[PDB]
């Protein structure tokens, strides 16, 4: 797992040109070679033991942080900050309101990361983004 | 014992070399034989321990003992301690029971 | 060796094209040859 | 003696006085009465500390203001010397005034230097000592013991015994040196460290190192108790900039970050464990955080924050927590992703230097951490750890470094730079990435000191040139002058050697350190001088690495065998305890006539407070100019900042920095005027640095000695040593170099 593809086990030592990729849907490492073959002609199920989440090739990206757990939080933070975005001037300098607003956003992000209330919170995200 | 760097390229006597590890035990025993509390006037340990939380920029390699490519000590520091130990033992020998 | 170098793997050999194969005679019998020092 | 100044009577602890000392005292009195800062450069061969204490102590006892005195030295050993001199001066006053006046004087240092606990004083690291003492003194053990005596937690009898007596009765009136302080406290089972820190507000004169005044981590607690109008003295402040810069500097390695993730994971696990069983503590802490309280309002005076404030007290935000890191879990996640960003920035392949603003902008881009929450990282962590019942903090020790970095980078933006290097050691098989946060401006750390205190005296034996220090440190002086010793007969012979006996130029340039001719030429100089030097010889090298290489070369050649026949060889080592034993052996060897030679580093531990008065030093051999490593990213950045801001040329500062260290070592040989020694500067580059040396040293350097050979140097040294062994004529120094009471009055009459 150190430097070999979980599927084809193409180690970098024998294939230094190998390049790894990850998918936000399940955050699973996979080399470029496997991605093209399984998803070139259309969507397919993740080829992992225990994972049945479908994914598309276009969604693959390069991992930034070496820790998968931190990657999930940052991407969720980016998704939330695309809807829940405000500044101190938004509350006319009211620090107390701004601090409470920041904590609420942090609370939402925490719930999304650990799936406390996925159904209820997801609806709240959809409700707010419209207005 | 002459304070000269030992070279792995050349080997001397098989019989005598057996005592090399024993000397490492004597040096540690001799280090305690010389270690004792020092007057605060020339106490260099307290100068560096004056601020236990001091954290700045660590010194360059010129201010630290030399190291090899592999990162281990080159061994030149050991002879420096050996001559330092020899001088300390000579002075201590003067202050005998007599 | 060239094929491995082109694919990335370091070859543990080289092409064999690179190797470069690289008056007075009464004193006769008395004077020793002190040619060098 | 007891003479008079314009209106201030001063009691000198000796029947005699040098002309320089009286002139030194008069100038100091003028500065104190007029106010402001001043820079005084007094020779090392004349009593400086005694003069300072004599005048300042009289000043505080005579004027109605009774201003307190703050004495700042550079090392703990200097504090001991100052206290010993103070005790002698106070004893003389007590014998002439007929009574012991109300006076308290104490020195300060870390717990390691004053811990009497039989189990905690046996530690080789000061951080561990602090942790153990805090565990037994935070009060958690006392509170737990009160609730349930069956608790196995122990207490410190020394700390406990102090509660019985009042703070004003910890020590009897007088001056207590460290040697005396430990003995008195041992006989009564009391903690010297806590006694001193609780009496700072009551001491007439307080002595501590520069780290206790310039480093924000430890200065704030001590500074909060001292007075605002007290007298401040900076003794031996010729290297104060290094202390100022190192206070706001940090270095991060790959191992530090790898150890940080483990601590962060442990912290999250600990929070989960506490959440299950005891969740009221988190809510109670959260409630206060919502109110707007900080560590000062929450933490008791008995306990100390886990993370020392790494920024100056004037730069800390007074607003409530932003709210992002208000909850424990949110803060841990905030901390965790911060560590990842640091880790992913350590994979760089070439040196990158960027300002904190650029680093913050990139941080705000890759992740969504804002500047304001970053500034509170250290403050928030100290609160979370305190409420977590973290009695064992071995895992969380690494997190202190990350918090310090976060609070430093997010606070200051000017005069600071961030350096990332792919090779900590250029000669390494595997790259070792390092992230250095360096402070370029040297006046940031000292700015509060020059503003809080009105009058500050900066004195040192080799502080020259005096014009640059005001340029480097943003402050102004009412007067700045240097005294020249009025010695009747030449007592020190400063010489410069540019070539060896073979007339070959000699230099200590690092690139040519492995040269058979230079190594032999330096070795020949060492042997030849050792033959004529009677008892003691101190050898200073430009860097420790240079000493290692050159010393090893001498061993192979066989120079040392010849040196061993005349004197014992002692060498400075990186270990502090081993070096201290070497000094003890070196001093013992010089006293008994065996003769010894000490090899040290000009920028080492020996040169920063160790003295070689009379026998322990009779000749100083400066092997090369102690030039800093020019090819250093930290140094190069520092030079650029000074050039652009203070208009200081790169070459001028580098030469000034090297000379300030060479002179520093030169002044550690003369005590009084009956002391003598020969100073030789062995480098072709010293020939043009005569104008940069201290005035009292330059005046003694003749024009014929600017460039000498080894053979010529020995002849002059032998002649000088022979000349200094003759009985000095008393009449030649009755009133030209030493003043009796009658002579001093005469000088006060002619001047008036
Ligand atoms: S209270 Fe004093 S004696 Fe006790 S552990 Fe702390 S420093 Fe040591
Ligand atoms: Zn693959
Ligand atoms: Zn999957």
């Amino acid at each position: 797992n150190k430097d070999m593809c979980p599927i084809c086990k193409t180690d970098r030592y024998l294939s230094p040109d190998v390049k790894f990729l990850v998918n936000p849907e399940c955050y699973h490492r996979i080399c470029e070679s496997c991605v093209d073959r399984i998803f070139s002609l259309g969507p397919a199920q993740c080829p992992y033991k225990g994972c049945d989440k479908i994914l598309r090739k276009n969604k693959f990206k390069t991992q930034i942080f070496d820790d998968v757990e931190v990657e999930k939080e940052v991407d969720i933070r980016k998704r939330v900050f695309n809807v829940f975005n405000k500044t101190i001037d938004d509350f006319n300098g009211d620090l107390v309101e701004y601090n409470k607003y920041l904590e609420e956003v942090e609370d939402i992000i925490y719930k999304l990361d650990h799936g406390i209330d996925v159904a209820k919170t997801e609806e709240k995200l959809r409700t707010y983004e419209e207005l | 014992l002459r304070g000269e760097k030992i070279m792995q390229n050349d080997r001397g006597d098989v019989i005598i070399d057996r005592y090399l590890t024993l000397d490492q035990e004597f040096d540690r025993k001799d280090d305690d034989m010389l270690l004792h509390p020092v007057k605060k006037i020339i106490d260099l340990d307290g100068n560096i321990q004056d601020d236990p939380v001091v954290r700045g920029n660590r010194p360059d390699f010129t201010m630290q003992p030399g190291v090899d490519i592999n990162g281990n000590s080159d061994g030149t520091v050991d002879i420096l301690k050996g001559m330092n130990r020899l001088s300390e033992k000579m002075i201590m020998a003067l202050k005998n029971e007599y | 060796p060239r094929k491995l170098q082109d694919l990335g793997l370091k070859p543990a050999s080289v092409d064999p094209a690179t190797i470069k194969r690289q008056t007075n005679t009464h004193m006769t019998g008395i004077l020793k040859d002190y040619s060098h020092r | 003696m007891k003479f008079y100044i314009d209106d201030l009577p001063v009691l000198f602890p000796y029947p005699k006085i040098y002309p320089e000392q009286y002139n030194y005292m008069c100038d100091i009195k003028k500065t104190l009465d007029v106010g402001g800062n001043s820079i005084l450069e007094m020779p090392s061969g004349t009593g400086k500390t005694v003069s300072l204490l004599s005048l300042t102590i009289a000043y505080q006892m005579h004027y109605p203001e009774h201003r307190k005195i703050i004495y700042c030295s550079r090392t703990m050993s200097e504090i001991e010397k100052a206290l010993v001199e103070l005790e002698n001066l106070m004893d003389y006053r007590t014998k002439e005034l007929g009574y012991q006046e109300d006076f308290r004087g104490l020195g300060l240092t870390s717990r390691k230097n004053l811990c009497l606990h039989p189990e905690v004083s046996k530690e080789r690291k000061g951080t561990v000592v602090d942790e153990k003492c805090r565990r037994m003194t935070n009060g958690q053990a006392k509170r737990k013991l009160e609730e349930d005596p069956e608790a196995n937690v122990e207490l410190c009898e020394y700390h406990e015994n102090l509660y019985n007596i009042e703070v004003e009765d910890y020590l009897p009136k007088g001056v207590f040196s460290f040697e005396k302080l430990l003995k008195y406290c041992e006989e009564k089972t009391l903690c010297p460290y806590f006694i001193v820190r609780r009496m700072i507000s009551l001491c007439n004169i307080i002595i501590y190192s520069y780290h206790y005044l310039l480093d924000p981590k430890i200065a704030e607690r001590v500074s909060n108790e001292v007075s605002k109008d007290s007298i401040v003295i900076f003794d031996e402040a010729h290297n104060i900039d290094n202390v100022c810069i190192e206070s706001l500097s940090l270095d991060l390695t790959t191992d530090a970050l790898r150890r940080a993730t483990r601590g962060a994971n442990a912290l999250d696990e600990r929070i989960s464990e506490v959440r299950k069983v005891d969740s009221q503590k988190l809510q109670d802490e959260y409630e206060k955080l919502v109110q707007g309280l900080h560590s000062a309002d929450i933490l008791t005076d008995q306990e100390e924050p886990f993370v020392e404030t790494p920024v100056l007290p004037q730069d800390l935000l007074t607003e409530a927590i932003p709210g992002n890191i208000r909850r424990a879990e949110h803060f841990v996640s905030f901390l965790k992703r911060l560590i990842e960003y640091l880790k992913t920035r350590m994979k760089v392949l070439h040196v990158i230097s960027e300002t904190p603003k650029s680093f913050l902008q990139h941080l705000k881009q890759l992740t969504f951490i804002e500047r304001k929450p970053l500034r509170f990282c250290s403050e928030r962590l100290s609160l979370l750890v305190r409420t977590l019942e973290v009695t064992e903090v071995e895992d969380f020790t690494a997190l202190k470094d990350i918090a310090t970095f976060a609070t430093l980078i997010s606070t200051y933006e000017e005069g600071f730079l961030l350096i990332i290097e792919p090779y900590e050691i250029e000669n390494a098989a595997v790259p070792n990435p390092i992230m250095r946060f360096t402070c370029l401006d040297a006046s940031i750390a000292i700015k509060p000191v020059f503003e809080r205190f009105s009058s500050v005296i900066i004195t040192s034996g080799t502080i020259s040139p005096l014009d640059m220090y005001p340029r480097m440190l943003n402050f102004k002086t009412v007067l700045q002058k240097s005294y020249a010793m009025t010695l009747a007969k030449k007592s020190f012979l400063p010489m410069i050697i540019t070539k060896g006996s073979d007339q070959v130029a000699i230099s200590s340039r690092f690139e040519i350190r492995n040269d058979p001719s230079i190594v032999r030429n330096y070795g020949s100089m060492l042997v030849e001088f050792a033959k004529i030097t009677p008892d003691g010889m101190v050898v200073f090298f430009p860097s420790y690495l240079y000493m290692e290489s050159i010393v090893s070369m001498w061993q192979t050649m066989g120079i040392l065998d010849e040196v061993w026949k005349h004197k014992l060889i002692l060498v400075e080592t990186p270990d502090a305890q081993e070096t201290s034993l070497a000094l003890e052996t070196y001093r013992k060897a010089c006293s008994n006539g065996r003769g010894a030679i000490l090899l040290s580093v000009a920028r080492g531990k020996v040169s920063e407070g160790i003295d070689f008065d009379h026998q322990y030093g009779r000749t100083v051999l400066m092997i090369g100019i102690p030039f800093q490593y020019t090819e250093s990213r930290i140094l190069k950045a520092r030079l650029e900042f000074m050039r652009e801001n203070y208009r200081i040329r790169e070459n001028d500062f580098l030469s000034f920095d090297a000379m300030r260290h060479a002179a520093q070592c030169l002044g550690r040989v003369l005590r009084g005027k009956d002391d003598y020694g020969v100073m030789v500067l062995a480098d072709r580059r010293f020939s043009r640095k005569r104008s940069q040396l201290p005035k009292w040293i330059a005046q003694g350097l003749s024009d014929a000695d600017l460039n000498l050979s080894t053979d010529m140097a020995i002849s002059n040294t032998k002649q000088f040593l022979r000349t200094m062994a003759q009985p000095t004529d008393p009449k030649d120094q009755e009133g030209v170099s030493v003043w009796s009471y009658e002579d001093l009055i005469k000088h006060q009459n002619s001047r008036k």
